[PDB]
């Protein structure tokens, strides 16, 4: 968030960290980050210090660069994780495994408070909701669906009938109102919050969707897909 | 008539019969070209038989330089990416370098846009105004009573075509001495050798017959008609030497 | 201003490091190693050598390339092969000495059942086709000393063939295609590579050489 | 080798039928006629090596 340290996957369990800001030098590396058994799939900053990675065998603990080992650890899911979310209040982050299901976790005690269930198929990426009253959740059975954290419940659903792929990526607008998922048709979809309806239809992607990036003013999107194009739409 | 009837029945082949992959292994396009430049060569006599009519002498000109030129390049690049692969292959993982049929076109084009150029500097430089009665071979004498109808486009287009083919058969046959570094079914490399070396002797026993013919009285009409007959047996010749394997594993199957 | 203007040779520069950086990259093969469990993953990239993924390279003849091991990953194949897509030679040791172990108390067969299910997953694959799976037959004298010992039609009752050493060596490529559906762009190829001498690389090197061409092939269409 | 070598000697010997049928009532004739029977034995003599002894000359420049 502050613009200091930034840090890569790999399937090596090689999670190496690195700095932008450095003197004599353009970009180096001071600690390893080792230990892991699974694949990484995504990492994401909780603050400057205190960094938490995703793993591919059920271990989405938190790391630190000073002490080099991982402080708490998270279990409770039969399959692996293969995404993450954090909070804006930086208190908590929710992780859904391939299980068909996400549950929440905690920093300070380190375990599952509750744990949401109704998807078809497994799911592939995660997204929090500014506020932090809900977690939309897209997977591969070409459903949507928001869990409420009071109603312990989804509100609605997003069906689709001529969609037979599902979704490989999700996220919210800058206060939550607009719905973004990509799916495998080279596309991505806008849905409402509650109205349920494509507003907006992307198109233009050569190759599959992977991931996209909302800016925190909600202003423009930025998209991923596999054939090298960056594409930003406003 | 007959190389018409052979590039008709082959054309028809080719687009009939298309899912072998024996026909795919060569050049789809570029067998369409070469296929394209054969019937241009064979046409070359069709649009000439008829009176020299100096623009028909500029048309049929450019017709059979484009017909050899776009032969001689379709051959050529072939065997240039035939010799290339191989290389690229062992020095490189993917490295396409002018190779899709849309990039081979492209370079087909670019040597016929060459040769255009070529021939209109010669346009420029010559005019080739309309020369058909040639009173300097009519003897009067002996009262003949004959008048020439040949047109006088014969030398600048014999010395062109004279260097084009030099120039070619010898690049042509330095990349078929090339090519022969790897085995492949599709390996064209004696065939093509072979029919370089026949049009190259065909070229080198056509000069001196031509030569002689010019040098000759009243012989304004021998000299084109036997150089429109070497020029269609070269391309019968290659058009055979061509589709022989074709043809073979059509009967094969 | 002058900073901005800085900027387009910073981008000049360094979209002609990225350039080079990919031609450099793009000529060297990418081989992806995978097998069984524990078979044969250590002694085969300790044969050139002298002359979780592991990172390995090693240059023949100048042509030096990279070779991707999948190591120790217990993982399903729906994410992994995410990673992996458009690698151009899969390369798979099978195992000879899973078909005589008795079966694995959490599997529900033995661990050859495990290995043929695991190559018609790799290789009966929607995402990869144009790409090429080569096979390794590794550990050849403990196998035909087992097959020697004991027989191998009593596991196999499918065919009633005979017990030597070159027909079972022979009769283990042709029950590896009918698994696959699509044959027009795929293929497989199979060589021997013995543990006793080094000199067998070369026998196999040259091999990479038919099948790079292949998708080099790829790019020209004409298949 | 030594069939297509032959090949293109009765090619060659083809090719040398007209030549001599078409050169007819010319002040050249004798000159013309003597430079192509040269320059065809010449060239007979050469296409005995040149597509026979180039695979030697390959294999000695092997090793």
């Amino acid at each position: 968030p502050s613009g200091n340290y930034v840090a890569c996957g790999g399937l090596d369990n090689i999670c190496s960290i690195y700095n932008l800001k450095t003197r004599e030098g353009n970009v180096r590396v001071s600690r390893e980050l080792a230990g892991h058994t699974g694949y990484l799939s995504c990492c994401r900053f909780l603050d400057d210090n205190q960094i938490v990675t995703s793993s591919g065998d059920t271990t989405c603990a938190l790391w630190d660069i000073e002490t080099g080992q991982q402080t708490t650890t998270f279990t409770g899911h039969t399959g692996d994780v293969m995404s993450l979310s954090l909070a804006p209040d930086t208190r908590l982050f929710v992780s859904g495994a391939c299980d068909a299901s996400a549950k929440l976790w905690d920093v300070r005690e380190g375990m599952c408070r509750q744990t949401f269930t109704g998807h078809e198929s497994d799911i592939n990426a995660i997204c929090f909701f500014p506020n932090g009253n809900a977690f939309a959740t897209g997977s591969d059975d070409a459903t949507c669906r928001l869990f409420d954290l009071r109603a312990d419940q989804e509100l609605m659903t997003y069906s689709h009938d001529n969609i037979i792929c599902g979704i490989t990526s999700v996220s919210f607008s800058k206060s939550g109102r607009l719905l973004l998922a990509g799916y495998d048709d080279f596309n991505c979809n806008v849905w409402d919050a509650l109205k349920a309806d494509r507003a907006g239809v992307l198109a233009g992607h050569d190759n599959r969707v992977s991931c996209l990036g909302v800016t925190d003013d909600g202003m423009a999107v930025a998209t991923g897909s596999w054939d090298s194009f960056l594409k930003i739409w406003n | 008539v007959v190389g018409i009837a052979a590039t008709l029945f082959v054309v028809i082949t080719f687009v009939r019969y298309n899912d072998t992959p024996i026909v795919k292994a060569s050049g789809r396009e570029l067998s369409y070209v070469l296929l394209a430049g054969i019937f241009l060569c064979y046409a070359t006599t069709f649009l000439m038989i008829a009176e020299p009519d100096l623009g028909t002498c500029s048309l049929r000109r450019i017709f059979l330089g484009l017909g050899m030129s776009i032969s001689y390049a379709a051959l050529l690049t072939k065997t240039n990416r035939i010799y290339r692969i191989f290389e690229q292959g062992k020095r490189s993982v993917s490295a396409p370098r002018f190779i899709s049929p849309a990039s081979q076109l492209a370079i087909t084009f670019s040597l016929i846009s060459l040769q255009l150029l070529g021939i209109c500097v010669w346009f420029v430089v010559d005019p080739s105004h309309s020369v058909v009665d040639f009173q300097d071979q009519r003897t009067l004498d002996p009262r003949f009573a004959r008048g020439v109808l040949k047109c006088d486009i014969s030398d600048l287009s014999l010395i062109c075509l004279l260097g084009y083919s030099m120039l070619l058969m010898v690049t042509c046959t330095v990349y078929a001495i090339k090519t022969r570094g790897v085995p492949e079914t599709f390996n064209e490399a004696k065939p093509i050798g072979f029919t370089m070396y026949t049009t190259c002797i065909v070229w080198l026993a056509f000069i001196p017959i031509f030569f002689g013919t010019s040098q000759s009285a009243d012989k304004l009409y021998i000299q084109t008609t036997t150089l429109t007959v070497s020029v269609s047996l070269s391309a019968s010749v290659s058009l055979g030497m061509l589709y022989m394997p074709k043809v073979y594993i059509i009967l094969f199957h | 201003s002058a900073e901005d203007k800085a900027a387009v040779e910073r981008s000049k520069m360094i979209d002609r490091n990225l350039r080079e950086d990919g031609e450099k990259a793009a000529k060297e093969v990418k081989l992806l190693l995978l097998g069984a469990g524990e078979s044969g993953k250590n002694t085969i990239v300790k044969q050139m050598k002298i002359i979780g993924i592991v990172e390995t390279h090693f240059t023949d003849k100048d042509l030096y390339f990279k070779m991707f091991d999948v190591g120790a990953q217990r993982s399903e194949r729906k994410k992994w092969i995410h990673c992996f897509e458009g690698v151009t030679a899969i390369i798979f040791c099978v195992a000879l000495s899973d078909y005589d172990l008795v079966l694995a108390e959490d599997e529900e067969m033995n661990r050859m059942h495990a290995s043929m299910k695991l190559f018609d997953s790799i290789c009966n694959n929607k995402w990869f086709t144009e790409t090429s799976i080569i096979l390794f037959l590794n550990k050849k004298d403990l196998f035909e000393e087992k097959i020697k010992r004991s027989p191998l039609t009593i596991c196999y009752p499918e065919y009633t063939g005979s017990n030597t050493y070159e027909e079972a060596a022979a009769y283990i490529q042709c029950q590896f295609e009918d698994l696959n559906r699509r044959k027009d762009t795929k293929e497989i190829y199979t060589h021997f590579t013995c543990s006793t001498d080094t000199k067998n690389v070369q026998f196999v090197f040259d091999a990479v050489t038919d099948v790079i061409i292949k998708n080099n092939l790829k790019e020209c269409g004409l298949y």
